[PDB]
């Protein structure tokens, strides 16, 4: 199975198909050249040794030297204009990749994930555009080589190219009968590469918590075995390997030791001449030493199939949130949600996780989700910033659909700092440029100071250039969620998102954020999903979600009275 | 900077270790390019009685060797006689086929020995490749294991990921694409330059001036073009981690409106990316050319003064067929070398960084006393620590457990809580102090024993890439089937099981699957329930679930929690009411400590805490 391969290279290196013919007309005058190179030394033997014309060696030395530099230059030109291909098609792999990636929703992202995205994002392309360089390199050199080394055995004795015309056949039903036999050892090896690959990026991904549960011996058994098979696989494919070179070069010798017998006979008689049996030698020398060449990276191929199989896996994903054909643009979007008759189901679920949602937040207010582990809020909230497409209903954003919207507008309108979060590698300043990318450090540290996050930054040596981890773990889990909460406020958004942004904060903490926050978010639309009854009761409309559908809808003192879930909730937080 | 000459030393030391299967490689190598190289001489001998019948049947038979040059050189032109001279002829005689036949099947057994001999050094090859690359998996692997923590945090995954991975596999490709060509080649060069000096001297010396000059310009190549394999790697390693970044925060990125921006940077880096690769594809390319061209110019010159001395007489016409051969067969290896330069250099640079990722320091040498928790009693006695020196953390910080107290640890946003746990599980090393269980210091111990003798919920869930099943089974997979739905109706986690359609056999993920944040937490809890520690530590296991069901779990959990030394880490003072001991700290000093009683009496920061809920 090579069919994605193959598309992929007729897709990806059509731009440079001009390249490629330049590089096969170079590989051939090249080849040819130094499959002449014998042929005058087998007209120095027959026409100056034979007949003893030194000059007429001298000639043919002359036209030798001038027959190496064509050589050279043609093998420069070749090798410059196949790095030129190579190179591009990789780019152009690596950038069509990347481009499609960054289209994919929350749900098509998740199918792959990031680790896999980069990986085919960057090795994969790598050993595709690595089996495009060697295929231009030397593996075109073979047939090449094999067809001119025909044509220059026919030019020089047609009485004995019969022998070639046998020998190359038969090498060659050898190598195809050992590629037969070791391309499927070759794709079983490379499974079991991506297996190994897998057991290590499970291992690095939760080494706390391998260490936590001690499962060092489980996971150290577990790769020695997946090792133990893939160098048995690996032991394999060499077994089939180590037949390519006996057999190429027994060939060799074999037809030469034939072409010396079979030309001794012809000389005998007037049918042939001495310096032929130097040509056909250096034939021989040539044709199969080509061959054996191109038949040791052999292993590219099968790598760049399954490559290719996951390149394509991941540029046939269709996208399924898009502008549909011309958003609407309000100016300066800053209004209220609409969540009218909203039910969501995710993608290969068999049952709807929220169903008849209605409920309306107004502008300039706060609005507070309540419900159970599982109950939908996260969902909702991700209906909100369109990371998920509604099934039934719509959202009405501004009293627009969120589908009528192109998302960035709608985007840029919202803060929002996710359950799940992400702090990027680098420093705090560039952290929390993500909200603005062109604040001042003054507005910084406003932002710090809302979000209770100036103290432990102004504490750092550097200040707002403090080091930040990949994922922010040199933080607190806390300090993370205020860093994210500042990311937020730095935006100045119109619509605030809290998908539970304050589980990490203590009592004081929490409560000086939310004072600030407050105190700034008062002209902004603000829906907060929260556990705690005591900070709910500010907000001025909650809604309680059960099961996916929504339960009560009212201020605290209205739901503590007429919602049996509030009631419990609130009696289960009461001290 | 790197050491790239050093790091192939090691990998050539890897791959050809002592002599026990390296000296059979070597032996069978040497012998079968020593039978192999011999066979242009047999050729050329057959050539030579083969040119000698056809010449000496076309003169009389009446005149010996020396009277046909003397007539020779009575005829015109001169030079048929010292071509003759040469010969070694008997005029009328004509080629004698058996000769010719027998030295053709003396070749074609030679011919059958060396090939057998080259197929079984390339299995041994093989072999021995095969055993350093398993050899090198393990290593990377145990030296994973090994590794402190902080080496994986100051880095990002995805680097160290193809570090471990990628590397190994170029590593693996290079050798088993290269070796043995490296292998046949060395040996050629000598082989082939023997058997040139034993044929003629002067002509011997024509084809080793290449070597010089050959060297020379692969010199100059290499110098112009290792900046470019080091501009390369850079500007690789740059587009990987902007990749890495914009993937795994794709939500903030996509979101946050920095989407264009990513593309842009991609963009330009993948351009750098493109313009190195390029520019060090060519130069390294360059060296076959070269290689090529001056052994072709000494292949003109060879050629030239051969037959100009074969026309003499100093040398025959089937010596001259033999030194081509041998030219050709000298000119190869270097051709080959120059090709898989590249292959060369790229296994090379992962080498270097593979063996860079095994000479990091490790922890400590872990002690190989097994954990044995008596008791449960832990006991903190002025522990410092501090990440990066220079930034304390935790100071002359002490406290005392008993052994089946429920010590609960509040406080600041930034005070140190997790900290003193992950000092506890010793995930990091003490600055100053030490930490005892049960009288017992837990760093002269096993890291294994104690980890696995203290059940720990983390702050920052995880879950692998698996079915829930199997997740939960993570705490102890020797279990069976009815501890785990016990460890998981416990947990709760059964409940929102049983809804789903794939009950316990749903595949759930870290970043994502049929899961929400709260169950994911959940999963975590039944987890570490499921392994029934002797310890139990809690750093924030209910932060994501709602009350109503935490108030079950810990109705749940109240068997574990009576007997196993709990340390519950919780910012709801609800959770954590009724504990035995309730430690505050706030700058990473417990600055005061009793149960709730005590620290309401007293007044103080819980005090405050608890009334942030009445209010004021
Ligand atoms: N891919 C998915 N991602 C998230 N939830 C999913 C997915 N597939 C199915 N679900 C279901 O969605 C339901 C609601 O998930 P969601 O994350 O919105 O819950 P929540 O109540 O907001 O979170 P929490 O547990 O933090 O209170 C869950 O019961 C879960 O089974
Ligand atoms: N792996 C780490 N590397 C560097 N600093 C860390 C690491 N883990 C925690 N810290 C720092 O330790 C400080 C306090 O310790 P921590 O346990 O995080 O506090 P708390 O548990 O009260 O949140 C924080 O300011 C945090 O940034
Ligand atoms: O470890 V915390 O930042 O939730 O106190
Ligand atoms: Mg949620
Ligand atoms: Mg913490």
């Amino acid at each position: 199975q090579s069919n994605m391969l193959w598309a992929l290279l007729r897709q990806y290196v059509r731009p440079y198909r001009w390249l490629l013919a330049v590089v096969a007309v170079l590989q051939v005058i090249s080849n040819m050249a130094s499959l002449y190179l014998p042929t005058v030394n087998a007209a120095i033997i027959d026409d100056g040794v034979a007949k003893g014309d030194t000059a007429r060696i001298v000639e043919l030395g002359a036209v030798m030297l001038g027959v190496t530099a064509l050589q050279v230059v043609c093998a420069v030109g070749a090798v410059f204009f196949g790095a030129r291909a190579a190179t591009g098609f990789g780019h152009d792999l690596r950038a069509a990749v990347f481009t499609h990636v960054t289209t994919f929703s929350a749900e098509e992202a998740g199918r792959f994930g990031a680790a896999s995205l980069l990986t085919r994002t960057t090795n994969d392309v790598g050993h595709i555009q690595q089996l495009v360089q060697l295929t231009v390199t030397m593996l075109i050199t073979a047939p090449i080589m094999s067809i001119g080394g025909i044509f220059m055995a026919l030019h020089q004795d047609a009485g004995l190219s019969w022998l070639l015309l046998v020998s190359v056949p038969v090498l060659g039903l050898a190598n195809y009968w050992i590629i037969r036999h070791l391309m499927p050892v070759f794709t079983r090896m490379q499974s079991l590469i991506d297996g190994i690959n897998r057991v290590l990026r499970d291992q690095l991904s939760g080494i706390r918590v391998i260490r936590a549960f001690a499962r060092e011996p489980l996971e150290r058994v577990r790769f020695a075995e997946a090792n133990q098979t893939l160098s048995d696989s690996a032991l394999e494919a060499g077994r089939w390997q180590a037949l390519m070179l006996p057999v190429t070069t027994l060939v060799i010798n074999v037809s030469s030791v034939a072409l010396i017998w079979f030309g001794g006979l012809r000389i005998d008689a007037g049918q042939m001449q001495v310096g032929s049996l130097i040509a056909f030698l250096a034939y021989f020398m040539q044709i199969l030493m080509a061959v054996l060449m191109a038949t040791f990276m052999l292993v590219i191929f099968p790598r760049a199939a399954v490559c290719a199989d996951r390149i394509g896996e991941v540029l046939s994903t269709q996208t399924a949130i898009t502008n549909p054909a011309d958003p609407v643009r309000p100016a300066a979007i800053a209004g209220d949600i609409g969540v009218h008759d909203a039910t969501f189901c995710y993608p290969g679920a068999d049952r709807p996780v929220l169903q008849d949602v209605s409920f309306t937040v107004p502008r300039g207010t706060t609005t507070a989700v309540v419900g159970s582990t599982g109950s939908g809020k996260s969902t909702l909230i991700s209906l909100i910033c369109r990371l998920y497409d509604v099934t039934s209903g719509s959202l009405r954003i501004d009293g627009v659909d969120v589908r009528d919207l192109d998302i960035e507008q709608l985007w840029s309108a919202i803060g929002l700092v996710p359950q799940r979060g992400y702090l990027f590698s680098g420093t705090v300043a560039e952290n929390l440029r993500y909200g603005r990318a062109d604040a001042t450090d003054d507005e910084m540290w406003e932002a710090l100071r809302v979000a209770a996050a100036a103290d432990f930054v102004r504490a750092h040596p550097q200040g707002l250039d403090m080091p930040v981890a990949q994922g922010g773990i040199n933080f607190s889990g806390g300090q993370r969620q205020r860093l994210a909460i500042a990311r937020a406020v730095i935006r100045r958004p119109a619509i605030y998102l809290f998908d539970d942004a304050f589980s990490a904060l203590d009592v004081h903490t929490d409560a000086r954020v939310r004072d600030a926050l407050r105190e700034v978010a008062a002209d902004a639309t603000v829906v907060i999903v929260s556990q705690r009854i005591s900070t709910v009761i500010e907000a001025d409309q909650v809604v309680v979600i059960d099961d996916g559908r929504v339960v009560g809808i009212g201020t605290h003192d209205t739901l503590l009275a007429d919602c049996p879930i509030y009631a419990e909730f609130a009696e289960s937080q009461a001290l | 900077t790197r050491d790239f000459k050093g790091s192939a030393i090691r990998l050539a030391r890897r791959l050809l270790p002592q002599r026990a299967l390296t000296l059979a490689v070597i032996l069978l190598g040497v012998g079968g390019i020593a039978i192999g190289v011999i066979g242009p001489r047999i050729l050329g001998h057959a050539t030579d009685l083969l040119f000698n019948g056809v010449i000496g049947r076309e003169l009389p038979a009446g005149l010996t060797k020396e009277q046909a040059v003397e007539a020779a050189r009575a005829r015109g032109d001169g030079t048929f006689a010292d071509l003759l001279s040469g010969m070694d002829i008997v005029p009328g005689q004509g080629v004698d086929f058996g000769a010719v036949g027998r030295t053709l099947a003396l070749a074609l057994g030679l011919y059958l020995v060396a090939a057998l001999l080259v197929w079984v050094q390339a299995r041994l090859l093989n072999v021995t490749v095969q055993r350093t690359m398993v050899a090198l998996r393990a290593e990377v692997q145990e030296k994973i294991h090994r590794l402190p923590l902080s080496y994986f945090d100051s880095r990002q995954r995805g680097e160290v990921l193809s570090r471990v991975t990628n590397d190994v596999d170029n590593i693996q490709n290079s050798v088993s694409m290269t070796i043995s060509q490296l292998l046949t080649s060395v040996l050629t060069v000598f082989a082939v330059l023997v058997m040139m000096l034993t044929i003629s001297p002067l002509l011997t010396l024509f084809t080793v001036v290449t070597v010089p000059a050959s060297l020379w310009v692969t010199r100059w190549i290499t110098r112009r073009s290792q900046p470019l394999f080091v501009a390369q790697w850079r500007n690789t390693g740059r587009l990987a981690a902007h990749l890495e970044e914009t993937y795994s925060g794709f939500t903030i990125v996509k979101t946050f409106g920095h989407r264009e921006a990513a593309a842009g940077k991609f963009a330009e880096l993948n351009s750098e990316t493109q313009q190195s690769s390029f520019g060090a594809q060519f130069f390294s390319g360059l060296v076959s050319p070269a290689t090529m061209f001056i052994g072709n110019l000494s292949y003109v010159a060879v050629a030239v003064v051969g037959g100009l001395q074969v026309a003499t007489g100093q040398i025959t016409l089937g010596s001259i067929q033999a030194f081509i051969q041998y030219v050709r067969q000298f000119n190869q290896p270097l051709t080959q070398v120059a090709g898989m330069y590249n292959t060369l250099q790229s296994g090379i640079a992962s080498a270097e960084r593979v063996f860079d990722l095994l000479d990091t320091e490790e922890e400590s040498a872990d002690s190989p006393r097994r954990a044995d928790v008596r008791t449960g009693r832990v006991e903190f006695e002025h522990v410092s620590f501090s990440y990066v020196p220079g930034t304390p953390v935790i100071e002359d910080l002490s406290l005392v457990a008993e052994p089946g107290s429920t010590v609960a640890i509040v406080g600041p946003t930034g005070a140190g809580k997790t900290t003193l746990v992950n000092l506890l599980m010793r995930f990091y090393d003490v600055d100053s102090g030490r930490i005892t269980i049960d009288g017992v210091d837990i760093a002269s111990v096993s890291r294994e024993s104690l980890r696995a003798s203290i059940g720990m919920v983390l702050q920052d869930t995880w879950l692998f890439a698996g079915t829930i099943y199997d997740n939960i089974a993570y705490g102890r997979p020797d279990a069976d089937e009815d501890e785990v739905i016990e460890a998981a109706t416990a947990a709760y986690v059964d409940r929102f099981v049983h809804t789903l359609p794939n009950g316990y056999d749903t595949r759930v993920d870290d970043d994502g699957g049929a899961i929400s944040a709260g169950e994911k937490q959940l999963i975590t809890i039944a987890r570490a329930v499921l392994a029934r520690p002797k310890l139990l530590v809690l750093d924030e296991a209910t932060s994501s679930v709602d009350t109503r069901t935490e108030l079950l779990i810990a109705h749940a959990m109240a068997e574990l929690r009576r007997d196993r030394t709990s340390f519950i880490i919780a910012h709801r003072l609800s959770t954590i009411r009724d504990a035995d001991l309730i430690l505050v700290m706030d700058s990473g000093r417990i600055i005061e400590r009793g149960t709730h009683e005590e620290l309401l009496a007293r007044h103080g920061r819980y005090w405050e805490m608890t009334r942030v809920h009445l209010g004021g």
